[PDB]
RNA sequence: GACGUUUUCAUUAAUCAAGAACGAAAGUUAGGGGAUCGAAGAUGAUCAGAUACCGUCGUAGUCUUAACCAUAAACUAUGCCGACUAGGGAUCGGGUGGUGUUUUUUUAAUGACCCACUCGGCACCUUACGAGAAAUCAAAGUCUUUGGGUUCUGGGGGGAGUAUGG
């Protein structure tokens, strides 16, 4: 119990030296195992997209997998996407809450024309695709609501936003990889360089040059 | 070059290139001859 | 033609490893050392440790001294000098511009098939 | 930086040059000219030894920088080097690979032979090939060797040298590992040799 | 970026890349940094104060790896002529 | 034949940038081309310029700071109204508050906020970025 | 065609409705030879459809002369003029000679070489930055971050390149 801290991050956060969820991402960690994004933040909750029943031939009669697509999140800007075929149900259902945790990342998401209390709508128009599919978000004015096919607005809420203007393309009724080019889609809105983001970084620390002696490689 | 005339003279080709390529479209074809007219023996109607 | 009991071959990394010459080749008095020590509770089916690893006798008739090792042993005369070359040697003509143009200090020899 | 301590001197040039690394390789793809100087007259590269030099006086910045010498890893497929690491390892902390590099090394966090670097010193990157293409998952600096056939992609470190003959390879690496134990802090000078040879850092011929 | 009265937006204030000037985001799986600790006189280490570097995906991926990694150690103040200026 | 200078420009500087260099050799060039290039200068886009100089066309020389991501002509060379730059905007610009579609016309070259500054809009030339 | 040139025009230009040359094989009229095999055919086959692959002669044709035709998987299955990038050891067409190595004009002459360098044609393979659905592609790129210029085609399968007309 505990963590039993594997590689050398369980180690920070089993005693706690990393208390929030985007300092593993200002520096641009590597995350190999998946519980510690739900220990940095309780608020997530596994809302299945679908759970559908594949009879691959297992070389002497299929015996019945299924593969899962969860997005898991909390609707306040950290999302997660899992999708696994298995061998049972709630084993497929648990394996997808498993790679939804590894896919962690958010979305800077913004203002349109103006600024008020709480940002609703994104940054910049932008485009994720899976091979077979195109996704082509747009920024949105206040409280128009999610414009999006039914399996996009879901997950769109687990990014936190209140109002966006989807204008996906191509072969969508593969709901596998629509959901990949969408979540490639959310997943650009900090890697673009646009003009708000043009100031010079310094170039901080890392920390683990810094919590390297207090809880790190225990031989003992 | 994509295949097109762009320079700003050369509309008229363009609404004569899509006025050949409308026939290629179906109901287009359908309709601009009458086909409902001197066919399909409601003849336009939705009742008989 | 016959594999027989398995679990024996332990035989030559058990007890062998720090008494060495215990085994006998005849077979009237070395039998009473397997009853009182072990949860070998027969009669006939004991004794056949001996046999499956006296095959074992035919190929013979703890690294770590070898990391202090590596700060003891030296050829103190060897050719890890400008010794048994005599300090000159054939070197580049250009290598010669090197050292010109780095600041060095070394015998410059030159052979040439030409240019 | 680039101290009074230490810059080119020519009693470490004594080494180098005692290696005969101006043979370096043959032909150039051509990313491969900041340390060149010049060719024989056949066309075998010479190298600017001064700047070799300060490849491994930045390179003791990278490694004598972090709080745990246990995060200290270096790598050698190709046999020369093999011994060099334990002579590296004991020596200075770092933890010594040698031999096949198992296919999903740093995958397969599950695994047995799964290491967490933070410093990773490779020898023969094109011997170490899938310790260069499946090591820059984790996010790790390659301090890489490089004669003039050798990998410009993934690197950062081109320290220019030869592969062929044994003395070079645990050449550089003792004239690494010295000033790595000299800014962890022994000894001061080049001039002045270390307590232990250059010697020790061969391959021998069983 | 600001709201109605300022209060900067949007979590994960990234980094940027020093080589092609682009962005190293948390997704990527090259982006190095590294922590060139100093010298001095006596010469050792000076272990904390660092010259962070940081080097992004399409440099590691596409030989001009290295000697975009030259220049930065030369007009720093860490190394001498291993940068060819007249290059 | 180079029928536009003016693409055979910057589709050179994608080929340097999407390539990743610091530069490009541009020739030839034309004053359309050296104002174009002053304009995005003035906007920081790209950043140092110099023109030099043969008794033939001439070349240019760029030192930037990356944040030239893509710019292209907008070939032909579209005339606009007033109102209608806004919809030039919505079509092909990244966002509202930022991103510049340029212009030529009768007052020069200017992008089309200047031009919205300035009072007029005229013929079309390329979006920068 | 390439290449060299501090020779001459100073924009004479790119493609392309209409229009015009050429055009494999085959085929089409009037002739020459008539050697070679040989679509059809005349014979022997030869046993049930081990399968009908066999074999032998063969008009014309294959070869040409005065002319058509205007058809190919006429395919590198990629229209033509632009821009850059890879990375390479050779090629071939040109240009040069290392205190450059030998027969011998006399160390590098006739020629040809190692090391370099240039533009022309034919190619190859790398990591694919870019793509594509994918085989693969240094172009089937620089296209949702959509506009260098211009010409002809395609809109589910058939029915059908069929009817009809020019």
């Amino acid at each position: 119990k505990g963590w039993v801290p594997v590689t050398k991050l369980g180690r920070l956060v089993k005693a706690g030296k990393i208390t929030t969820i985007e300092e593993i991402f200002l520096h641009s960690l590597p995350v190999k195992e998946f519980q510690i994004i739900d220990t940095l933040l309780p608020g997530l909750q596994d809302e299945v997209m679908n759970i559908k029943p594949v009879q691959k031939q297992t070389r002497a009669g299929q015996r019945t997998r299924f593969k899962a697509v969860v997005v898991v999140g909390d609707s306040n800007g950290h999302v997660g996407l899992g999708i696994k075929t298995a061998k049972e149900v709630a084993g497929a259902i648990r394996a997808g809450i498993i790679i939804a945790k590894l896919s962690v990342i958010p979305i800077r998401r913004g203002y349109w024309g103006t600024n008020l209390g709480q940002p609703h709508s994104l940054a910049t128009k932008t485009t994720g695709k899976c091979g077979s599919v195109t996704v082509r978000l747009i920024p949105a004015p206040r409280g128009s609501g999610i414009v999006a096919s039914p399996a996009v607005k879901k997950l769109l809420q687990l990014a936190g936003v209140e109002d966006v203007y989807t204008q996906s393309n191509g072969k969508t009724r593969t709901l596998e990889n629509t959901l990949k080019a969408a979540f490639v889609a959310i997943g650009n809105t900090y890697g673009f360089l646009t003009p708000n983001l043009w100031a010079e970084q310094p170039l901080p620390v890392s920390p683990l040059d810094i919590y390297s002696d207090e809880a790190s490689a225990q031989k003992k | 070059g994509k295949g097109k005339p762009r320079g700003l003279n050369s509309a008229r080709k363009l609404r004569v290139h899509r006025r050949n390529n409308r026939w290629a479209e179906n109901n287009y074809k359908k309709r601009l001859l009458g086909t409902a007219f001197k066919s399909s023996p409601f003849g336009g109607s939705s009742h008989a | 033609g016959r594999v027989r009991t398995k679990t024996v071959k332990r035989a030559s990394k058990a007890l062998i490893e720090r008494y060495y010459p215990k085994l006998t080749l005849d077979f009237q008095t070395n039998k009473r050392l397997c009853d009182e020590i072990a949860t070998i509770q027969s009669k006939r089916l004991r004794n056949k440790i001996a046999g499956y690893t006296t095959h074992l006798m035919k190929r013979i008739q703890l690294q770590e001294e070898e990391r202090e090792r590596k700060d003891q042993y030296v050829p103190e005369v060897s050719a890890l000098d400008l010794s048994r070359s005599n300090g000159v040697l054939n070197v580049d003509n250009q290598t010669s511009d090197l050292v010109k143009s780095l600041g060095l200090k070394l015998p410059l020899s030159v052979i040439n098939v030409s240019a | 930086s680039l101290p009074a301590t230490f810059d080119l001197t020519p009693e470490d040039a004594q080494l180098l040059l005692a290696a005969n690394t101006h043979l370096g390789a043959r032909n150039v793809q051509v990313h491969q000219e900041p340390y060149v100087f010049n060719a024989r007259p056949d066309g075998v590269h010479v190298i600017n030894v001064g700047k070799t030099w300060e490849k491994l006086v930045l390179a003791a910045r990278i490694i004598a920088a972090i709080p745990n010498p246990e995060d200290v890893v270096a790598i050698s497929s190709r046999t020369f080097g093999q011994r060099a690491v334990l002579k590296f390892a004991a020596h200075t902390g770092a933890t010594p690979i040698a031999g096949r590099f198992t296919p999903g090394s740093f995958t397969n966090y599950i695994t047995r032979s799964f290491k967490e670097p933070r410093l990773v010193i490779v020898t023969d990157p094109r011997s170490d090939a899938q310790a260069i293409k499946e090591a820059s998952y984790v996010n790790i600096p390659v301090i890489a060797l490089t004669d003039l056939d050798s990998p410009s992609e993934f690197v950062d470190v081109a320290i220019p040298c030869n592969n062929r003959g044994k003395h070079s390879i645990g050449l550089i690496w003792y004239l690494l590992a010295r000033e790595v134990l000299r800014l962890r802090g022994a000894l001061v000078d080049r001039t002045q040799p270390w307590s232990i040879m250059p010697d020790l850092y061969f391959y021998r011929f069983p | 970026m600001e709201n109605d009265k300022g209060q900067l937006v949007e979590l994960y204030v990234p980094r940027k890349c020093s080589a092609t000037n682009r962005i190293i985001k948390a997704d990527d799986h090259a982006s190095v940094q590294i922590n060139v600790a100093k010298v001095d006189e006596e010469g050792r280490a000076i272990p904390g104060e660092y010259v962070t570097y940081a080097l992004s995906g399409y440099v590691r991926s596409r030989g001009e790896s290295d000697d975009s990694l030259n220049r930065l150690a030369q007009n720093d103040g860490l190394l001498k002529n291993v940068w060819s200026y007249s290059r | 034949t180079r029928s536009s200078v003016l693409a055979d420009a910057l589709n050179a500087i994608n080929n340097a940038e999407k390539t990743g260099k610091r530069q490009v050799l541009i020739r030839p060039s034309s004053k359309v081309i050296i104002k174009f290039l002053q304009v995005m200068q003035k906007h920081g886009y790209i950043g140092e310029f110099v023109y030099i100089d043969d008794h033939r066309s001439g070349k240019i020389v760029v030192q930037l700071n990356g944040r030239l991501n893509k710019c292209g002509v907008i070939s032909p060379r579209f005339n606009v109204k007033i109102g209608d730059i806004e919809k030039w905007t919505a079509n092909l610009l990244p966002a509202r508050q930022f991103g510049y579609v340029i212009l030529t016309t009768s007052a020069g070259i200017m992008d089309h906020e200047e031009a919205r500054r300035k009072h007029v809009s005229g013929k079309i030339l390329g979006f920068v970025y």
